[PDB]
């Protein structure tokens, strides 16, 4: 459990780190052989000093559909793989969740990505100072501390609530209970829920509107506050809705303290 | 990535020795270089790793008329580091103009050293600010790491010297520095001596070995604002990840600092946490109000625990900022060290970004306007007078220090769509 979590839930630090710039630089015509996405995992494993593990035997990274390759959509899984004593405990039916929610905490790091990007594409601009510097500078650091607020929110459910029960939740039927009780609770934190989908369709939008900001690169500025507004006011509506549902969430209420620290 | 250290003046030889013993001490290392017998963690950063596995640390050491140097030379610590990166008047214009003629071949030492590391994040500065030789030349060799590698990272430790007074012409060479660390360092993490002075003859009854004492004190704090990294969790494991929330505009990047135990030789997580927001747990001294705020905890957590304190913190407003925009605290988490015995094993840091240090600034600028006005403690020296007949450079730096404070000024009113 200890060793599968480090894969899909990405509790191995500089493997995701390294994984995830690696694959962002090519999104394609490419990632369509098995040799150097079935390498890159094995880049990422070294710098790390993870691995030699018969867990590191069985990882199948592939993707369940082919590109059609702004787009802020993806597929890609993780697969892991056991034998016959230990496939009756861990099933295929709890490690396609599994790779269900690591294609979201990827798609997740694909936010602190691409802000990185525009902040290098910043700094090889950045000499002389001007008013269009600064206001365009406060955009990135404004959608940094947002994007660090939903990872955060994401690092506290299920990354520490959740992995501080099933340590001795097990102490032969009670075990697969177990199990399936931790998946199902990783799912219910992760907002794809369909009583917690309406916000997850705000998160698109958010996701869509720094993709579009990575885009452009003071030739346009104001096109640049556009996009600042609209975001702005999708985060200002994020506020209602998530307090709508504190009426119809014990889980949820985390969220109400990130997005809801000082400054209504 | 991997980061290379480099350390220069006194005192910040003394803090890199004391650093370097600190981190072998911490990890499981000999001090000839050997990995220990009972050594799961990375030393992949700072160590590099060489023949038997000799965790030999990427640090370039500057010094020039040697006398400390000689002490680090007799010592079984002689032999973990020293790969031959040793390198043999108290002006910022001396050591400016000193560097400035064997700039070259300390240039080719970081060269060296740039291709001896595979990969390259940056460059971590040991400074004493007016420290004398480190004065100047400091500035210099900053200017130069900023103009050969655009691509890298700088981050400067250094003191701001003040001891209630001694020296007539320091706060010159201090302003030229500061004018140099605002354009030429990518984030400073600012530390103050007579702050750490007074929390040292504070929790001890110390009043001289004092430099003993705050050696511990800087090597704590900079290996727990690394510890994440030289004990990899998934939050941050990057610098440059970490750096990014911390600094909210390029013009406010200086750092302050606290650390939880004064001394820590079994409360909760919000205990500390109050304690934290209490003033006497921070190490650096209208309202002044912080940007942001960020906490890294080390210790025996529970996770639940942390949630509700945010709960109950955030409820009681024991956060006494008020921004101009969305910006809040952060919660980190990083791993409590092995073989090292701790009583009360939870320990945190802290990473704010608050405007009170313009008034210790505003302190020099009111000082060194005072000895401008009057002038009789310029002093007339001479490498001062060849480098600058005119002495413009300093208008030039309380030119970019005054624009430094009113950023400052009217970060502290709640829009900064106005600018100062």
């Amino acid at each position: 459990y200890e060793a599968l979590r480090h894969f899909l839930l990405m509790e191995d630090g500089e493997f995701a780190q390294s994984l995830s710039d690696l694959l962002f630089e090519k999104l394609p015509g490419e990632l369509l052989n098995p040799l150097v996405l079935n390498s890159v995992l094995s880049k990422a494993l070294q710098c790390s000093l993870h691995g030699d593990t018969p867990h590191a035997s069985n990882l199948s990274l592939a993707l369940k559909y082919l590109p059609e390759v702004p787009d802020v959509l993806s597929c890609l899984e993780l697969r892991y793989k056991v034998d016959w004593p230990l496939n009756i405990v861990i099933t295929e039916g709890c490690v396609s969740k599994y790779s269900g929610v690591f294609s979201f905490l990827l798609q997740l790091k694909l936010m602190m990505w691409a802000l990185k990007d525009v902040c290098f594409h910043l700094k090889r601009t950045a000499m002389a100072g001007s008013v269009q510097f600064r206001q365009l500078q406060l955009f990135k650091h404004e959608m940094q501390h947002f994007v660090k607020v939903i990872q955060g929110y994401i690092a506290n459910q299920i990354l520490h609530v959740t992995w501080c029960e099933f340590r001795a939740r097990l102490a032969l039927e009670e075990i697969q209970r177990a199990h399936a009780e931790y998946l199902h609770k990783a799912v219910f934190r992760g907002l794809l829920t369909e009583k917690a989908a309406p916000v997850m369709n705000v998160i698109h939008s958010i996701f869509s509107l720094v993709l579009k900001f990575r885009s452009q690169l003071h030739p346009n500025f104001a096109l640049m506050q556009q996009s600042y507004n609209t975001f702005k006011y999708y985060s200002h509506f994020l506020f209602k809705v998530v307090t709508k549902l504190v009426n119809r969430q014990p889980h949820l209420e985390d969220f109400l303290l990130r997005i809801n620290f000082n400054n209504y | 990535r991997e980061i290379i250290t480099l350390q220069l003046g006194q005192c910040g030889n003394q803090i890199g020795f004391e650093f370097w013993k600190q981190l072998c001490a911490e990890h499981g290392i000999s001090p000839e270089g050997i990995v220990e017998e009972f050594a799961t963690d990375r030393k992949d950063v700072f160590f590099y790793q060489a023949d038997d596995e000799h965790y030999i640390p990427r640090a370039v050491l500057l010094d020039l008329e040697p006398r400390v140097i000689h002490s680090i030379l007799n010592s079984p610590y002689a032999k973990l580091y020293n790969p031959e990166n040793i390198y043999l008047g108290n002006n910022w214009a001396s050591g400016f103009s000193q560097g400035e003629k064997i700039h070259e071949d300390i240039f080719d030492i970081i060269d060296r050293e740039a291709d001896g590391s595979d990969s390259l994040e940056g460059f971590v500065l040991c400074h004493s600010i007016a420290g004398g030789t480190g004065s100047g030349l400091g500035s210099y060799l900053l200017e130069r790491l900023n103009d050969r590698y655009p691509k890298k990272l700088v981050q400067t430790y250094s003191v701001f010297p003040n001891q209630d007074e001694d020296v007539v012409v320091q706060p010159y060479n201090s302003l030229l520095t500061l004018k140099r660390l605002t354009q030429n360092a990518d984030c400073v993490v600012v530390l103050d001596n007579t702050a750490l002075n007074r929390i040292a003859t504070d929790r001890l009854h110390i009043q001289n070995p004092s430099f003993s004492q705050i050696n511990q004190l800087v090597s704590t704090i900079m290996s727990a604002s690394t510890t994440t990294l030289r004990y990899p969790g998934y939050m941050n494991n990057d610098l440059i990840g970490l750096i990014a929330s911390l600094i909210p505009t390029p013009r406010l990047h200086f750092l302050m600092t606290g650390y939880t135990p004064l001394t820590t030789d079994k409360t909760t997580v919000l205990d500390v946490m109050r304690r934290l927001l209490q003033p006497k747990n921070v190490m650096v001294s209208t309202n002044h109000c912080y940007i942001a705020i960020l906490n890294i905890i080390q210790g025996e957590v529970d996770p639940t625990q942390v949630h509700k304190s945010l709960q109950r913190i955030r409820e009681r407003k024991l956060a006494n900022f008020i921004p101009w925009g969305p910006a809040s605290i952060q919660v980190a988490l990083s791993r409590k060290s092995p073989y090292l015995p701790s009583a009360h094993r939870v320990s945190g840091l802290m990473m704010a970004n608050h405007t009170s240090i313009s008034s210790l600034f505003e302190r020099t600028c009111r000082q060194y306007d005072k000895l401008r006005k009057r002038e009789a403690f310029l002093e007339q020296f001479r490498k001062e007078d060849m480098f600058k007949d005119n002495f413009d450079e300093m208008d030039t730096s309380r030119e970019i220090v005054q624009q430094l404070i009113d950023e400052y000024h009217a970060a502290t009113r709640p829009d900064y769509i106005s600018w100062g």
